[PDB]
RNA sequence: GUGUGUCUGGGUGGUGG
């Protein structure tokens, strides 16, 4: 539900909902980045 | 299944030696290089100060083309049965061209001796320029440098002249290709 | 995509045979015998060890196809001696002769670290 | 148009009466193999 | 002494093309078509139209 | 453009304001003169001229 | 359901392609004959259709890219028709200029020209290990 | 982009030795001479050593993507 | 619209070029001479095609030399070097003049397709296709024209010790047999990086939103758990083909089935891991993602080789290392190619760009293969490598793998640039 | 028909590469002691990771690769490990698996080396092989201020046949017969071919010569450890792998021979 | 106490055999 993005520039994560504006909260960045996911990352040292 | 296994015993490479030569056969592929050039030259005076007579059913130039072209074939023939003598039972390119696997005795020649004439539309090196191949040749120059002669091999390496010709004729064969399927491809169709 | 599994050139499977003794029918005392999950690494000491034995008058080995992992060695041996023991003295003697390489390597270790 | 449905080598006739595109095919490319008879051909799991 | 010998000939013209391509570039043709362009070719435009 | 890295790529056109003379055999010309002229600092499009010889 | 997968005669089960059915293989452009044959399928690991060497030749295949077309028969009546038609061995001699379309190529050629020379002898191991990779072998080793 | 841990041919440890041929060469060392004094004599170990580009370097210089 | 390149000028049969312009260029980077103070000075101009006909150009300086007939005593113009009429591609290419021509046009088009690092920022761009290969090297056998194409700094490829044999057969037809051994120590491994793009629109209205099969009409059963509530997959996920990539729902103008599913999902074929997502807006204003989905290629049989002199080849058989033949020092090959690609392709900068490698490598060196460079030839580098201990002719006396049996023919083995198509 | 009396003669005993001579032995089983170095020696690398964070420029799989690269200091650890797929453990148990964390924040506005020393290793006996009691550390990835890397991999017994990283040699350089008298290859040019170091002949002898009786007698190896374990280990472990190979092909061959009469 | 809709039609360019 709270869904955290990352700014391009800032590189600050911020509290966006859903069909808001894409809007950084200090730079007003136009572009965001998602965070890396949570559920398990595994890989066998090949 | 029985010959590659017993291949893995045998072996069976390819490499540099293999494209080389002692010095005696270097050297009888230069002196008949020369010769050649020195033939050409000849032949070139001969043209100029009018002592060549042309020979009936072709004009001067056909006549002096036909015989730079005999002279030409003649260093190519000689030079690849020195280079040929030369080998050894040893020689790997021999071997895969009396096996009849790939390769030819032409390519053991290029590769050793000398490349050739380079050609296109089965003529020498036209002047794409005014009178000349290059602007780094003089003007009415038909020597065999001067219109696409490859003296060396391409172990010893071809000057870049020889590599601008060697690339003209290698375009005339891509463009040949290129033409040649489209053409027999509507053949075919129409002979099914 | 279709890229085996890394572990397979090793990995028996779950229920076949590590090596199998089929008899052949054209030749007398002769076997194939079919180990799975090898490779030249047991074949040729295998068919070199039965090389030496004067009682084998054919052995050799085979991989049928890289991608997969079983050899073929065929044994041909005299009518009294069976080729499946002839294939157990390979064996053993290749057994012994590694054992006694392996404590002469230690004794020759431990007297190069004393001198 | 109907004319240019039909007359193209991409139209009706020579495009989906006498050559068509045809189900239980496949296509990858080719490796040398001197373990196989000349009458077999190795196939990926996948495409079997 | 004001010239270049033979053995110093092939560090000397390397030492020329490495200068060109630090200057020029490897593009420069097309950098300097559209500089053009811009700088004459839309002004040439509008004055002629 | 539109988030599309475009490349314009040399068109190689034949030379203007310059007269080229040309066998054009198998027609009813024998030789040609071909000069596609265009004015200058306008670039309005080509005005191709040709003068020809009859064939006899 | 298992009430539905009981099979009864009858009935038809569209199985994968197991091992020795017949494939048409086919590579582009089809000029003659022998462009499109009938081949047994081998079940292998890796991504790539594998052709014996000989074959390349009447495919005009490479190795350096090329790409093959295969075509599974459905009908037995067809399985059939290809087995008793198109298959390699049934097409080695071409009818264009009756002669074999299909021979001994680059590796096995060059190592055939050198394993046949007068001065090639043979260790009894390395006969032994030649002798296995023989199909139609008797079983019986040579006198040297 | 960055030095590979272990030679591709024969499986020598290779990622230690990036710096120390880095500092050999400031040392005003041949590079020759400095494979040889870092312990590489198969050659299969000074390719993979000399013709290494340090290319994680340009890729420092970018802003991490997040802090 | 005319084309011209820069020549030297030869005035009196001498360069006009003095060893004041070299010592000054030696210092560009300090007292600012750069190529246009050269140009300025009267040293060096552009020749038109059409100038062309009228020079009189010189191939090199010692060309100029009247100690005989000298052919020509009025050159005008000097090219800088010979090997400058080779484009970018064919700049790539170590010793091009011992090459068939074709070969080196099939190498001008493979070295557009060759792997490697395209980009410095490439981690920032997200470009549909992209492949980046985990450890490019500069060749070692370079030529000096690729020094100012940036290709030592973005290589495209790895320098790998190849042995021209027939091993086993499967390097046949132009096929090659690579060590499995080194694969798994990262010898050209790559990544394939695919983006994926997707608009919301209002005009009806479609949302990204991770739908519910009590609100949407007719989708697939992927899981759709993958997701993020605001219908998109997180980096980090393993996602394959028919996997929704993108969750997009639009609404319908008129229950079960309110809205339409019509969501964007990975390719059928294709797997990965997602590794970068972003969200940023349109030019118009609406919502719009594109998604970086990273695919690590390891090389396998039937991917695509090619050297540096038009030698491509599919890869056939991988062949762990024991398996491998070895040199008395325990040098496996990482590439094994059959001898008959050689003598009809008469690719023989193969074979020198092997053994100048081979020369390189010993001596610590980076090899020069400057096309038109009589300094260098077979000779010199045989002298060379026969001094480091090996065979002049960079044959060794292999072992098979299989057995420890030397092979009776003793196999050429170097190391030679390879790419990765 | 019985097994020969294969000596053993080590000349050189480095603690990185041991170079040592077997006589009175087959080429067959000389080759196959080869292998078993290159393939059938189990060490212990590490082959699972678990990526909680990574800021780096190198992606995962990167990181992961070059993390079961480094070799680990298998010293008699390996002799008491068990494999993981052999072990009753639903997860990394002790006895089968060895923990290895690594957590390396880059804080600093210069750059960070995340070296060997960074991996932490849950037991004392195993360690990366730099780290051990000079020479550099083993470089995973680079770290600009901001990036972070933290990682759980675990170790496990493996063998080369199934993935390089288990490989523990590096190197091994195997010849037999240098001055050419068995003649099992040909030089055209014997003359111009450089004489090996184990060379018992002169500098006027070009190869020596050719013994028909003369069979592969005597093999000169050079096994060059990439510190993962000692040399003369890895040729004792190496001997003692073959050997229980055979032992386990016998009983296997007796129990079908049980089953077939 | 279940389950099918998979944006078509053109054009342009590049590429592989
Ligand atoms: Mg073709
Ligand atoms: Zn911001
Ligand atoms: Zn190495
Ligand atoms: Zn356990």
């Amino acid at each position: 539900q709270p869904m955290i993005y990352i700014c391009g520039e800032c590189h600050t994560e911020n509290e966006i909902k859903s069909r808001d504006p894409i809007r950084c909260r200090e730079c007003g960045y136009r572009i965001m980045y998602k965070k890396r996911t949570k559920r398990l990352v595994v890989f066998d040292a090949r | 299944t029985v010959i590659n296994n017993w291949l893995l015993i045998e072996g069976h490479t390819i490499g540099i030696g293999d494209s080389i030569a002692d010095s005696k056969t270097y050297q009888d592929i230069q002196n008949t290089i020369k010769k050649a050039k020195q033939d050409v030259i000849e032949v070139i005076e001969k043209a100029h100060n009018n002592e060549l007579e042309p020979t009936p059913g072709n004009t001067l130039r056909q006549t002096f083309e036909n015989q730079v072209n005999r002279i030409l074939n003649d260093a190519r023939d000689k030079t690849g049965s020195s280079a040929q003598k030369s080998l050894s039972e040893y020689n790997n390119f021999k071997s895969m061209v009396v096996s009849g696997a790939k390769g030819s005795k032409i390519n053991i020649s290029q590769v050793i001796a000398v490349v050739g004439q380079q050609n296109v539309e089965g003529k020498r090196i036209p002047f794409g320029f005014k009178h000349r191949t290059l602007p780094h040749f003089i003007k009415d120059d038909y020597g065999p440098e001067s219109r696409g002669f490859v003296e060396n091999s391409y172990l010893a390496g071809l000057t870049p002249t020889e590599f601008f010709f060697h690339a003209m004729g290698g375009r005339e064969g891509l463009i040949d290709t290129a033409v040649k399927t489209a053409e027999t491809g509507y053949i075919q169709r129409r002979l099914i | 995509m279709n890229a085996p599994p890394a572990f397979e050139s090793f990995l028996l499977f779950e229920g076949e045979k590590k090596i199998t003794i089929n008899k052949d029918t054209k030749v007398p005392n002769a076997c194939l015998f079919t180990i799975n999950k090898e490779d030249h690494t047991l074949g040729n000491i295998i068919k070199s060890q039965l090389l030496k034995d004067p009682q084998v008058l054919f052995a050799g080995y085979k991989v049928p196809h890289p991608l997969e992992h079983k050899i073929i060695i065929r044994v041909q041996t005299t009518p009294d001696y069976s080729p499946q023991e002839a294939f157990t003295n390979a064996i053993t003697d290749l057994i012994s002769e590694l054992s006694l390489l392996e404590e002469r390597f230690r004794v020759a270790i431990k007297d190069k670290q004393e001198g | 148009s109907l004319k240019q449905r039909l007359k193209g080598k991409e139209g009706r006739v020579r495009g989906n009466l006498m050559g068509k595109r045809v189900d239980f095919s496949a296509r990858t490319v080719i490796t040398p193999d001197p373990n196989l008879s000349i009458d077999q051909v190795g196939v990926p799991r996948s495409i079997a | 002494d004001d010239e270049i010998t033979p053995d110093l000939w092939q560090e000397a013209c390397w030492i020329v093309i490495s200068s060109y391509f630090d200057e020029k570039g490897l593009v420069r043709q097309q950098l300097d078509s559209f500089d053009e362009f811009i700088q004459m070719s839309v002004q040439r435009i509008v004055e002629d139209a | 453009i539109n988030g599309s890295e475009k490349v314009l790529i040399a068109q190689e056109k034949m030379a203007t304001n310059t007269v080229y003379v040309f066998a054009k055999k198998d027609s009813k010309y024998a030789y040609t003169g071909e000069c596609r002229s265009c004015l200058e600092n306008s670039s309005r499009p080509t005005s191709t001229i040709w003068v020809s010889m009859l064939a006899r | 359901k298992p009430s539905d997968l009981h099979l009864q005669t009858g009935y038809k089960v569209e199985r994968h392609m197991c091992d020795g059915d017949i494939v048409i293989f086919n590579r582009q452009p089809t000029l003659h004959k022998m462009s499109m044959m009938g081949h047994r399928v081998r079940i292998l690991p890796w991504s790539t259709f594998r052709l014996n060497l000989s074959v390349t030749t009447p495919y005009n295949a490479d190795f350096d890219g090329d790409e093959m077309n295969l075509h599974l028969p459905q009908s037995l009546e067809t399985r059939a028709e290809i087995q008793e038609l198109a298959m390699v061995p049934r097409m080695i001699v071409t009818p264009q200029s009756n002669r074999p379309v299909m021979g001994i190529v680059q590796d096995t050629l060059t190592a055939v020209r050198k394993f046949t020379k007068r001065d090639v002898f043979l260790e009894r191991g390395e006969v032994m290990n030649l002798l296995m990779f023989l199909s139609t072998w008797d079983g019986k080793v040579p006198q040297p | 982009m960055i030095i590979p841990v272990r030679c591709f041919t024969c499986g020598k440890i290779v990622g230690n030795k990036w710096e120390a041929y880095l500092g050999l060469l400031q040392a005003e060392y041949t590079e020759g001479d400095a494979l040889d004094a870092l312990g590489l004599k198969r050659y299969c170990c000074r390719r993979m050593l000399l013709a290494h580009v340090d290319l994680i370097e340009k890729l420092l210089n970018y802003a991490p993507l997040e802090k | 619209g005319r084309i011209c390149r820069p020549l030297l000028i030869v005035e009196k049969q001498k360069l006009l070029l003095k060893k004041r312009h070299i010592d000054q260029l030696k210092e560009r980077e300090y007292n600012n001479y750069s190529w246009q103070d050269l140009v300025a000075s009267g040293v060096v101009e552009y020749i038109d095609t059409l100038e062309e006909e009228t020079v009189m150009l010189a191939m090199t300086p010692d060309d100029l030399q009247e100690k005989e007939v000298a052919y020509c005593s009025t050159y005008t113009h000097c090219e800088i070097h010979p090997s400058m009429i080779l484009g970018v591609c064919a700049s790539i290419i170590p010793f091009p003049d011992h090459n068939q021509s074709p070969r080196n046009t099939y190498q001008s088009a493979m070295g557009k397709q060759a792997m490697g690092v395209y980009i410095t920022n490439f981690h920032v761009r997200m470009d549909t296709l992209a492949h980046v290969l985990y450890y490019p090297q500069k060749p070692l056998v370079t030529t000096r024209s690729m020094e100012y194409l940036r290709f030592r700094e973005l290589p495209a490829g790895i320098n790998s010790i190849v042995a021209i044999a027939s091993y086993t057969g499967y390097n046949q037809e132009d096929s090659v047999i690579m060590n499995r051994s080194a694969v798994d120590r990262g010898f050209f491994r790559s990544v394939f990086y695919r983006s994926y793009k997707e608009q919301e629109s209002k005009k009806q209205e479609e949302v990204f939103e991770k739908p519910t099969r009590e609100t949407c009409q007719g989708m697939r059963h992927a899981i759709y758990d993958k997701l993020d509530d605001d219908g998109l997959i997180a980096p980090g996920v393993r996602v394959s083909g028919d996997d929704v990539i993108i969750g997009k729902t639009v609404t319908l103008p008129e229950r079960r089935y309110t809205k339409r599913d019509c969501s964007t999902f990975l390719r059928t074929s294709e797997t990965g891991i997602v590794d970068q997502v972003m969200v940023t807006l349109n030019q118009e204003g609406y919502k719009f993602c594109k998604i970086r989905v990273r695919s690590v290629r390891i090389p396998q049989i039937g991917d695509k080789f090619a050297s540096r002199h038009g030698q491509k080849g599919t890869c056939g058989i991988q062949y762990r290392q024991e398996d491998m033949p070895f040199t008395c020092e325990g040098i496996t090959p990482d590439i094994i190619i059959n001898p008959h690609a050689i003598p009809s392709r008469m690719t023989i900068g193969h074979l020198i760009e092997c053994l100048q490698g081979k020369v390189s490598a010993n001596k610590g060196e980076i090899g020069d293969a400057t096309p038109f460079n009589d300094a260098v030839n077979v000779q010199k580098i045989s002298n060379l490598l026969s001094d480091y201990g090996y065979h002049l002719r960079g044959n060794e006396v292999l072992y098979n793998g299989f057995t420890g049996r030397k092979i009776t023919s003793q196999i050429f083995i170097g190391p030679t640039y390879y790419q990765r198509l | 028909p019985y097994a020969n009396q294969p000596t053993v003669r080590i000349t050189e005993l480095t603690d990185e590469n041991v170079k040592f001579i077997i006589e009175n032995t087959d080429l067959a089983v000389a080759n196959s002691i080869r292998r078993v170095f290159i393939a059938e020696v189990p060490i212990i690398a590490i082959d699972w990771v678990q990526i909680d964070a990574n800021s780096s420029v190198l992606h995962d799989e990167f990181i992961a690769h070059r993390l079961g690269l480094i070799p680990l200091t298998s010293d008699d650890i390996v002799d008491k490990l068990q494999y993981s797929r052999d072990c009753t453990c639903e997860e990394f148990c002790p006895e089968c698996s060895v923990e290895f964390t690594l957590d390396v924040r880059c804080n600093e506005d210069q750059t960070r080396h995340v070296t060997s020393r960074d991996l932490i290793s849950n037991s004392p006996r195993v360690i990366p092989v730099t780290s051990r009691n000079e020479q550099d550390d083993i470089l995973i990835v680079k770290l600009r201020k901001g990036q972070e890397l933290r990682l759980r991999a675990y170790a496990k017994k493996g063998f080369g046949k199934e993935h390089a990283k288990w490989n523990p040699t590096a190197g091994v350089a195997f010849e037999y017969d240098p001055d050419n008298a068995l003649r099992h290859t040909v030089y055209p040019k014997p003359e111009e071919w450089p004489k090996s170091e184990y060379s018992e002949l002169d500098e006027d002898e070009s190869q020596a010569p050719y013994d028909p009786n003369g069979k592969p007698e005597r093999f000169y190896y050079n096994v060059e450890s990439c510190g993962s374990l000692r040399p003369e280990t890895i040729v004792l472990s190496a001997l003692s792998g073959l050997k229980k190979k055979l032992s386990d092909l016998q009983t296997q061959l007796s129990h079908e021979i049980q089953s077939d009469v």
